[PDB]
RNA sequence: GCUAAACCUAGCCCCAAACCCACUCCACCUUACUACCAAACCUUAGCCAAACCAUUUACAUAAAGUAUAGGCGAUAGAAAUUGGGCGCAAUAGAUAUAGUACCGCAAGGGAAAGAUGAAAAAUACCAAGCAUAAUAUAGCAAGGACUAACCCCUAUACCUUCUGAUGAAUUAACUAGAAAUAACUUUGCAAGGAGAGCCAAAGCUAAGACCCCCGAAACCAGACGA
RNA sequence: CCGAGCCUGGUGAUAGCUGGUUGUCCAAGAUAGAAUCUUAGUUCAACUUUAAAUUUGCCCACAGAACCAAAUCCCCUU
RNA sequence: UUAAUUUAUUAAUGCAAACACCUGCAUUAAAAAUUUCGGU
């Protein structure tokens, strides 16, 4: 699978976009999809267990997960129960503020 | 008694010999050889179990569908009786029910 | 040292001795030799009879149409009458409930 | 489940999704947009399997869609044949058969089988008056 | 440990191990095929794809043959194809009842019949739809020109058949003495099933037969050594007289 | 100190491949191991599971464990089409030392064990019981103690149905939890997942974890016994 | 060993029946009902215990709780 | 066993089929075969 063909305005039609150049100077660092997309997907599980990650971080992670407390801050006024996988290099965020991430992603830009 | 009376035999063991040195080696054949060849062929094993690993009872079951009609009759008899054992193995008394 | 290369492919397409009494007939058959060609182009295989049907399996793929396939005119002409004879049956029925 | 194995199952296409791939890159505008053009870049994937239908058009927010294309699905809705011709698209519905649409969809395999190029048969006399009116934009 | 080939084809494998093996090449084919005939009780269905009763579904069906229970006796004529079936039967044809085995046998007659081709009359137990099917053949001398000796499943009539071939294969005088006029007719009447003379070498007898035949046929008084070496001192002595 | 222990290595284990066995002379279907006169095929059955019992029931990958069938009560069951060692080491593993002794009128059932060293033309201590040494008032044999072994004081033999009585002389060796569907957790990928299928409205693949041992009398086939 | 010979296979037959089922260390954790050819068993039933998600409970004080004794229940504060 | 039910099997009939023999279908028995002889 190719990168895509470029659409001249952005967001595309139904919104898809092109990672920002040049990345932006942020000890945090997002990498994309294989199918080029924001990398967060929601979770699933224990019946009543909704939660979010972003899977490929890298860098300081810590940087983002005091970041994204941050964002949730004003979103829902409870600190963040969050915990990384510095091993496998993710962060995630009990409970699912999922468009609203890829928001604040997309807004990063990078 | 129980033990051994002397020191047993010295357990002289090269760990770095020919036959294990290559164990695994060219043994990423797959993706690492552009798709010609699976592993799940590489093994050096009896046609009966290469690669399809089920529970006892379908490990027989599979040696029966493919070499029951190979097998001198003792193994034919055999290989029936503890088909039908395990048959009855699996559906009739356990701890989950 | 150094082991034997890796396994290779097979030397192409291989037909089998049809005097081996070993062979399980999923690869010595009409169509296996067709996967043969589909697999070594006309570049190992035989010539191209095999492509196309037989004559006696022509006139069996004709008569699988004949008791498989009808026309859409045949099809028009079921559904006109089936339309007329239900519109015939709801009036009649309405004619009944009226009465 | 009495008629549940004889019900038919048609693979719904999300035409955002579709907007997507227009977008993405994964489907070009280019050429004709066919089951070829629809399974080939992975999109939207069929199954030949559990007595299938095929490939239909999804019903739901054709707002921001700037594209050209012409569609060939087993059906759509009315608004999703507005929707193509709102740009101006084409909007065809044939039948794909069981063996035939399994041969049509993953058509790697079968340009390898060796056998000759089958040809799709029409649909049966249930699906024959769906296809049979222009109403449908079909075939 | 396993056994290399398969027993599926053992008693196969031993048809082409040793002096069964070189038997004719006719005699391999004539054991080697196994076209099924017509049934007695197994009604044909239709074709290859049909719709379903209770599923309206374009189905592939085909149908079973019913083993033919063959009692030795019936060996020892020309029966039919038919015989008993030795199965088992519900009482009111129900299967909600306890069923009990079963039996299904033939009412067979003792006829004759008098064969131009054999020129005698052989008078043994065969069946109505024995009768019919020599009829339907118009003759009995036909009839074993007719089917094959798969489709006959009789070693009686498959022996008749065999001496109808060597018979009509022969053309000797024998057949019709003193009237070579009715054997020309029968000749060209009969001249339908005409076979190879060496055709009726392994025609129709038994496998146990066609080795009987091989021990028959591959055996000889040994060449004697001391005309061998006669032989060999004589091709000696020809080639030495070139010396 | 004796009995004892201990020791490797006989050969078995599964697979890979491969088609094998059958004539020193002789004799050998009568009372088999003695040189000699007038006849074959005929449907396996049955339990079990229905918590009793009866119809029913087994003796490559993929569709698919879906279409077929069920005292519609238990389940069983497709085609189309597609393509050498993570084995042992004499109680273990073939019982194997041999299908022998023995047992039984036969068919049959079917055991046990040895250990030297390069050389046999080289002839170091321990399971239990005992003596080496027998005993000292009294009591689950022990504990706190002690000049001091015991006498001093406390002290209802163990494992288990029980609600509060059966087994075990003593050693030494054998001997008894393996079915992953769901869910979870941990990894890889992500609107796709995975080396054809399956599934997906955050999922999809990999792994992990749940399933004993002993013990009836029964019954049917096939023999063998007056 | 004749109350239906013996043996081999089928046969790891089968009964819900007894018994026995192997080393350690932390956290929690004991008695209510109803069906059942069933009380020697099992299923609806409750408790738990854990995993996740969502903020008041136990002890009570006023009022109140029926016509043909102890009391008990709902029940602000502490 | 006159509990129940059949009737695989015979034996009779009768009816079919063939021109005394064989096969099929009903009924009847003899003999069998399948299943029942509850609790406090
Ligand atoms: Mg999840
Ligand atoms: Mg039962
Ligand atoms: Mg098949
Ligand atoms: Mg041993
Ligand atoms: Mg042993
Ligand atoms: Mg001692
Ligand atoms: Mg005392
Ligand atoms: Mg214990
Ligand atoms: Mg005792
Ligand atoms: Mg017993
Ligand atoms: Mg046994
Ligand atoms: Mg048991
Ligand atoms: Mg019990
Ligand atoms: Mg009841
Ligand atoms: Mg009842
Ligand atoms: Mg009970």
């Amino acid at each position: 699978i190719p990168d895509p063909p470029k659409h001249e305005h952005y967001p595309t039609p139904s919104g898809w976009q092109p990672p920002r150049d040049p990345p932006p100077n942020l000890p945090y660092f997002v990498r994309r999809s294989r199918m080029h997309n924001i990398p967060v997907y929601k979770d699933i599980t224990h019946g009543n267990r909704q939660m979010t990650v972003i899977r490929k971080v890298e860098g300081d992670i810590w940087a983002l997960q005091k970041d994204v407390e941050d964002f949730l801050s004003p979103l829902l006024g409870k600190t963040p129960v969050t915990q990384v996988n510095e091993v496998t290099g993710t962060l995630r965020i009990k409970g699912y503020f999922d468009q609203e991430l890829k928001a604040w992603l997309l807004e990063k830009g990078f | 008694i129980g033990i051994r009376l002397t020191l047993p035999p010295p357990k002289v063991v090269d760990r770095w010999n020919e036959k294990r040195a290559m164990f695994g080696v060219y043994d990423n054949i797959g993706i690492l050889g552009n798709f010609e060849k699976h592993p799940k062929e590489l093994i050096r094993g009896p046609i009966w179990l290469r690669g399809w690993k089920g529970n006892e009872l379908q490990r027989c079951i599979r040696k029966r569908k493919m070499v029951g009609s190979r097998m001198f009759a003792d193994d034919l008899h055999n290989l029936n009786k503890r088909i039908r054992y395990l048959y009855k193995h699996f559906n009739r008394h356990g701890k989950f029910r | 040292y150094r082991a034997r290369p890796p396994p290779r492919r097979r030397p192409g397409p291989r037909w089998p001795d049809p005097e081996d009494l070993l062979t399980p007939r999923w690869q010595l058959g009409p169509r296996y030799a067709a996967k043969q060609f589909a697999r070594y182009g006309a570049a190992s295989g035989v010539v191209p009879g095999s492509l196309w049907p037989s004559p006696e399996q022509l006139r069996e793929l004709e008569a699988e149409e004949r008791e498989w396939y009808p026309s859409l005119a045949t099809m028009q002409e079921s559904l006109r009458v089936k339309q007329l004879a239900e519109e015939q049956k709801r009036r009649e029925r309405e004619q009944h409930i009226a009465e | 489940n009495e008629g549940h194995s004889f019900r038919r199952q048609y693979k719904p296409l999300s035409l955002n999704r579709l907007q997507y791939l227009i977008d993405l890159g994964r489907v070009d505008p280019s050429q004709p947009i066919d089951l070829t053009q629809l399974v080939n870049g992975r999109g939207v994937t069929i199954q030949p399997l559990k007595r299938d239908y095929g490939v239909q058009l999804v019903e739901e927010g054709a707002d921001t869609f700037t594209a050209k294309v012409n569609i060939e699905v087993q059906l759509a809705s009315e608004l999703a044949i507005a929707a193509i011709e709102k740009n101006g698209g084409v909007v065809t519905t044939a039948f794909y058969d069981p063996r035939s649409l399994d041969i049509v969809c993953k058509p790697v395999p079968f340009f390898l089988r060796g056998q000759p190029i089958p040809k799709r048969m029409l649909p049966p006399e249930e699906l024959v008056p769906y296809y049979t009116d222009a109403k449908n934009r079909g075939y | 440990p396993l056994h290399k080939y398969p027993v599926w084809l053992w008693k196969r494998l031993q048809l082409r191990e040793g002096i069964c093996s070189r038997l004719p090449g006719h005699y391999l084919r004539s054991l080697e095929e196994e076209r099924t005939p017509t049934p007695v009780h197994y009604r044909p269905h239709g074709a290859k794809f049909k719709i379903n009763p209770k599923n309206g579904q374009r189905e592939r069906v085909e149908d079973v043959p019913i083993p033919i229970y063959f009692p030795p006796e019936s060996q020892r004529g020309l029966w039919g194809g038919e015989g008993w079936i030795l199965g088992q039967i519900y009482a009111n044809n129900d299967k909600l009842s306890k069923r009990l085995k079963k039996v299904w046998k033939p009412q067979l007659f003792e006829r004759e019949f008098y064969s131009e081709i054999l020129d005698k009359k052989f008078t043994v137990t065969v069946t109505m739809r024995t009768l019919d099917l020599i009829d339907e053949a118009y003759g009995l001398d036909f009839y074993i020109l007719k089917t094959p000796k798969e489709d006959l499943c009789s070693k009686f009539g498959m022996d008749l058949k065999r001496g109808m071939l060597l018979r009509l294969a022969r053309q000797d005088p024998q057949l019709h003495p003193e009237d070579p006029e009715r054997r020309a007719a029968i000749y060209d009447k009969y001249k339908e099933f005409a076979i190879p003379e060496e055709e009726a070498e392994w025609v129709g007898l038994t496998l146990e037969e066609a080795i009987e035949k091989q021990r028959l046929l591959e055996e000889k008084d040994p060449v004697p050594l001391f005309k061998i070496y006669v032989a060999e001192l004589i091709q000696q002595l020809q080639q030495q007289a070139l010396s």
